[PDB]
């Protein structure tokens, strides 16, 4: 037998293996994240390291057929993923030393405390404390008192630990045969061994910043027209030709603009449209909202739920005693199991969640015929792009019309279609310098194009420079700003983010294409779409067994990022803003700061 | 008026594994086959060459019933001329099959909350199974060149693997009950005609 034949029978192994001992941490850790008790803690963590150990051995003997002698893709593709980056490729005493600061850095972070001057024991978290703040507050001294308190006190710690953390990181990725532990994450796009969708890890930096390019002149002005309504609300706080302060953008990090919405909104007369009141007036409850989101996918040609989701699933918070996690997740246990965790409230909002999160179960039905370990999306963003463009159709007046919810005498004007494309802007391309930018230092810092006595300064810079951002407090090298974000302490990629939004856009106007939308693409449905939900799922079934470009190419017709479909959503916004912005100067200067 | 004992195969207790599927040979006696298929509580009832409708009016010499679990997508492998992990190496049919498969969902009886691991199935063997073949070896599977030597290791593996069938699995994977029933005709008493 052949090296091929005899990693073919170890996958084989591994396959029915891996299904079994999945399954029982997925169900471990499904019973605690419904029912929070110290036992099912213990179940929890007794089958996850079971799972890990399993996964470790696996790894190990996968290593022992060397991927230069295998000519089946698919084999291949399965074998390197088991390969992963090995069984710690580092020493036992450098991987345990990560391991601690990983787990420090994570406990710093969730535990981190603010205290208020004078009050030792009236003490903030992140969430919910710090976070309500930088998200209502209108006060400048009261962001600016949480924005300095959590990277002063919670940043400072982490300092330390993350400068141990990137070198223990790089020497894992270079002894994995990477040029750092950035180039390792860049490895997730990385396609080799098909002619014509082929895909460097090198060529994820040039279509970032190529498409970032293109980006820019609509950010430009939505930066001018927010600063432009901010410098009302805070006359002697912002400069007409600055960047805008770091603590007036809406959450801790200015990640999302999405709270900046009161203070931005074009026609503050005509009101959001909310059937959250028709939803409680015709008594919908949390099973009618699921059934209405199954009712979305059957409509387009997708199959209806299994009949164990139904029964398995927990749509509602279980009660007063039984606690559970309240995060919205889609829950692939396999072995046929597919369950929604959700603690539904009777909301527009979750009507939208359950619609975003039920398109990750198709997702997760459409490629479990794949072997085990292809179950996945494409890429990192692919999953999510999935999920967010049914919430782009069911969140539409003309979808909301049809179920009932939105009267018919209701008609939209060209005031009501701004007001949603700004709020839209404010979290879809508010976020993406800030995506950019943030995994551009991370990517400079692992390459070493960055000293340590240089993190900060750095930093500033190229918020100033790409986000338009300024900092309000001057920091020096003992500050670790960065990690003051969940992702970077988390040892978490941030790129996804990205390239997940161009994505979910050019997924949009292809599968409205083929539903023949006539009009702006930000106003279509998919619904009654049989070609539209056979497109999609082309690309569904495919899972991890396609390069992402092939992937790609089955939905949209071609085989990479494209930013034309991101503006093509945004242009009846990005002429309205241009027009606003004649009177306005647009663009920013790096050099003003509010401390002078 | 000796009534065949179709209820010691259909309502079994406990049925066997596929790789150690069970024979229950059906001699002297009279079969009432329209119960069977006129009952609706059967998910599966194919009947190859022999027709289901009516065919109790007919004479064989001896009547087989072989019971097995599965789970439910392997129950489309129980047919001439099929392919998989059960066809090859557990239960193969022959193209020629003159007979009946019958199966049915039983979540509620070989499901159990954790894990029911009493089913198995072979996963490895040497060669695909010729019809009407039984293999119960527990021998360890040489996947590579280096002899196993009654243990697991690497290209050694245990041939048999568990179903695991738990309540919460889907459909596809819950646990099926296979009856198939084989008609014999040889030029013999033909002592199995059943009214
Ligand atoms: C790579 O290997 C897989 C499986 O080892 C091949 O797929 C099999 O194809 C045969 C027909 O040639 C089918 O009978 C099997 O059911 C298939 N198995 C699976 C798991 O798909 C596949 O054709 C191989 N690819 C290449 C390019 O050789
Ligand atoms: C919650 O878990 C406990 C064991 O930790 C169990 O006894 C109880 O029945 C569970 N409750 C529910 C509603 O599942
Ligand atoms: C799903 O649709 C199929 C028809 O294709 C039907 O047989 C089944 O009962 C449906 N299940 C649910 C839960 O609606
Ligand atoms: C889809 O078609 C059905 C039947 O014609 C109709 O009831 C429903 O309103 C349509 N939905 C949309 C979103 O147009
Ligand atoms: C809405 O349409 C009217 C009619 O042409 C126009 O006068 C008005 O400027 C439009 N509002 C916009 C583009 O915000
Ligand atoms: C199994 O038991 C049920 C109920 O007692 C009965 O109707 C059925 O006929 C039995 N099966 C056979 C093969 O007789
Ligand atoms: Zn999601």
């Amino acid at each position: 037998s052949t090296i091929e034949e005899q990693a073919k029978t170890f996958l084989d192994k591994f396959n029915h293996e891996a299904e079994d001992l999945f399954y029982q941490s997925s169900l471990a850790s499904w019973n605690y994240n419904t029912n929070i008790t110290e036992e099912n803690v213990q179940n929890m963590n007794n089958a996850g390291d079971k799972w890990s150990a399993f996964l470790k051995e696996q790894s190990t003997l996968a290593q022992m057929y060397p991927l230069q002698e295998i000519q089946n893709l698919t084999v291949k593709l399965q074998l390197q993923a088991l390969q992963q980056n090995g069984s710690s490729v580092l020493s036992e005493d450098k991987s345990k030393r990560l391991n601690t600061i990983l787990n420090t850095m994570s406990t710093i972070y969730s535990t981190g405390k603010v205290c208020n001057p004078d009050n030792p024991q009236e003490c903030l978290l992140l969430e919910p404390g710090l976070n309500e703040i930088m998200a209502n507050s209108l006060d400048y001294n009261e962001r600016l008192w949480a924005w300095e308190s959590w990277r002063s006190e919670v940043g400072k710690q982490l300092r330390p630990l993350y400068e141990e953390y990137v070198v223990l990181k790089n020497e894992m990725a270079r002894a994995n045969h990477y040029e750092d532990y950035g180039d390792y994450w860049r490895g997730d796009y990385e396609v080799n061994g098909v002619d014509g969708y082929d895909y460097s890890r090198g060529q994820l930096i040039e279509d970032v910043e190529h498409t970032f390019e293109e980006i820019k002149p609509l950010y430009e002005h939505l930066h001018a027209y927010v600063r432009a309504k901010l410098m009302n609300a805070y006359p002697s706080y912002i400069s007409p030709i600055g960047c805008l302060p770091a603590h007036l953008l809406g959450d801790m990090w200015g990640r999302f603009w999405t709270n900046l919405y009161s203070l931005t909104v074009p026609f503050g007369q005509k009101p959001n449209i909310d059937v959250t009141d028709a939803m409680v007036d015709q008594a919908w409850d949390a099973q009618r909202i699921f059934k209405e989101a199954e009712k979305f996918f059957v409509s387009v040609g997708l199959p209806n739920m299994t009949q164990g989701f139904w029964e398995n699933s927990m749509l509602t918070d279980p009660g007063n005693v039984q606690k559970a996690v309240c995060h919205p997740t889609a829950w692939d246990l396999g072995k046929g199991d597919f369950r929604i965790l959700m603690c539904t409230k009777v909301t527009m909002d979750d009507f939208l969640t359950a619609h975003h999160e039920m398109g990750h179960i198709q997702y997760d039905m459409a490629y479990a015929a794949q072997p085990f370990l292809l179950r996945n999306g494409a890429n990192e963003g692919f999953h999510e792009a999935v999920g967010e463009i049914m919430s782009l159709s069911a969140a539409t007046p003309k979808h909301l019309k049809s179920i009932g919810l939105l009267s018919p005498d209701f008609q939209e004007d060209n005031e009501t279609e701004i007001n949603f494309l700004l709020k839209q802007a404010l979290t879809i391309v508010g976020t993406l310098p800030f995506t950019y930018m943030l995994e551009k230092w991370r990517w400079m810092v692992f390459k070493g194009e960055i000293p340590k006595d240089q993190w900060m300064k750095k930093w500033w810079e190229m918020k100033r420079e790409i986000v338009g951002v300024v900092e309000p407090v001057p920091h020096d090298e003992t500050y670790c700003d960065p990690a003051s974000l969940f992702h970077v302490s988390n040892d978490y990629s941030f790129i996804r983010y990205y390239t997940r939004t161009l994505y979910q856009f050019q997924f949009q106007e292809a599968l409205c294409q083929a539903a023949k939308h006539e009009g702006p693409l930000h106003k279509c449905d998919i619904s009654n779409s049989t070609e539209a939900g056979q497109k999609l799922f082309n690309m569904l079934r495919l899972g991890k067994s396609e390069p992402w470009t092939l992937a790609l190419e089955n939905v949209v017709g071609a085989k990479n990022m494209n930013v034309r479909p991101l503006l093509n959503y945004f242009e009846p916004l990005f002429t309205w803003l241009k027009d606003q912005n004649k009177n306005s100067f647009v663009g920013w200067s790096t050099d003003w700061s509010p401390y002078a | 008026t000796n009534l065949c004992p179709f209820g010691e195969v259909f309502n079994a207790t406990r049925f066997a594994s596929v790789y150690a599927w069970n024979r229950k040979r059906i001699s002297n006696c009279v079969a009432d086959y329209s119960v069977l298929y006129n009952s609706a509580s059967f998910s599966t009832f194919k009947c190859y060459g022999v027709s289901p409708t009516k065919l109790n009016d007919l004479c064989f010499t001896n009547v087989y019933a072989d019971s097995f679990v599965i789970r439910g997508d392997e129950v489309r492998q129980i047919a001439p001329g099929q392919t998989g992990t059960i066809a090859d190496y557990n239960y193969k049919l022959p193209d020629d099959f003159t007979g009946c498969v019958i199966a049915w969902n039983s979540n509620n009886l070989d499901s159990k909350v954790g894990g029911n691991y009493n089913y198995l199935y072979r996963l490895f063997r040497k060669s695909n199974l010729k019809p009407f073949e039984r293999d119960i070896s527990t021998e360890i599977y040489q996947a590579g060149s280096t002899p196993c030597n009654g243990v697991k290791g690497f290209n050694c593996y245990f041939p048999l693997q568990s179903y695991g069938f738990q309540p919460t699995y889907g459909v596809g994977y819950q646990p099926y009950r296979v009856v198939v029933l084989s008609f014999e005709l040889l030029h013999a008493p033909a002592t199995v005609c059943g009214p």
